[PDB]
């Protein structure tokens, strides 16, 4: 990666101690976050590695967008992490090991904020999208169970299905996880998982409004 | 049964039985031959999920 390369002539300037200075052990260092979505003051910033998630949010962030009580949901890692909510954020570290313990994984440490004000199932099908638009379709798990994992997310965007497709959904997810070629799968896969675990009650919220409104 | 009374009694004498309870021709009482539509539900493995062939 770009970034490891070029902290690299630093660390031998100074030494390795002083990087492994920072940081918890086995997850040692500076990190540069990008904080965008729902906040004040979205930028890029370099900070000690295993910052709070709140703190670094409020610090350089300016804070969540209508205080952080409008938090709703947190991407910590980039599009390829499970989402986390309010509760989980509220005392998270940002490395890898925390986050991993937190179900979510570190990632590229690309925060991305979304207050109590959007549809986070629609995030989650904007993503899938992406992750359809962009899979190379050289292995049939990929590119076939994307592609359907997106029909499957578009219509949970309206409620159009049945309360009994959200386990489908992630027998489908597991099933594309660990058996493709490479990890742009598991990158779609995750958010799916993380989507269902934190808000199965939202989508089945939206189902029965879709039924209700819809006889 | 188009069966005059007397012809009714002298049978039921003759046999023994009351032949107009247990009739053998078939009347009104059978089922019309002109039915609602059925709709025949599924079996046990119709499940979305948990359902894997191995298993089963
Ligand atoms: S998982 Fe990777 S290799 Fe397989 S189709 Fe998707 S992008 Fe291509």
């Amino acid at each position: 990666n770009v970034e490891t390369v070029a902290v690299s002539p630093t660390i031998c300037r100074r030494g390795g101690a002083w990087f492994a200075s920072f940081g918890r052990e086995r997850n040692s260092g500076t990190k540069l976050f990008n904080i965008s979505g729902h906040v004040n003051h979205p930028c890029t910033v370099e900070e000690e590695m295993s910052v709070p998630l709140k703190e670094l949010i409020e610090k350089h962030a300016g804070g969540v967008i209508g205080g952080w009580d409008n938090l709703l949901a947190v991407i910590p890692g980039g599009s390829s992490t499970p989402l986390i909510p309010k509760s989980v954020c509220e005392t998270v570290l940002m490395d890898f090991d925390a986050l991993v313990q937190a179900q979510t994984g570190l990632g590229t440490a690309a925060v991305i904020v979304m207050d109590r004000s959007t549809d986070i199932v629609k995030a989650i099908a904007r993503l899938i999208e992406f992750y359809k638009h962009e899979s190379c379709g050289q292995c049939t798990p990929c590119r076939e169970g994307v592609d359907w994992m997106n029909k499957v997310m578009a219509r949970f965007v309206k409620g159009d299905a049945r309360p009994a497709e959200i386990d489908s959904l992630w027998e489908i997810s597991k099933q594309i996880e660990g058996h493709t070629i490479c990890a742009l799968g598991d990158g779609a896969a995750w958010p799916v998982q993380g989507l269902i675990r934190h808000f199965r009650p939202e989508l089945e919220e939206r189902m029965q409004q879709f039924a209700l409104q819809h006889q | 049964a188009s069966a005059t009374r007397v012809i009714q009694l002298l049978r039921n004498w003759a046999s023994g039985r009351d032949l107009q309870a247990k009739l053998q021709l078939r009347y009104q009482e059978i089922s019309k031959r002109t039915q609602p539509p059925p709709k025949l539900p599924v079996g046990p493995s119709h499940k979305l999920s948990n359902n894997y062939y191995c298993t089963r």
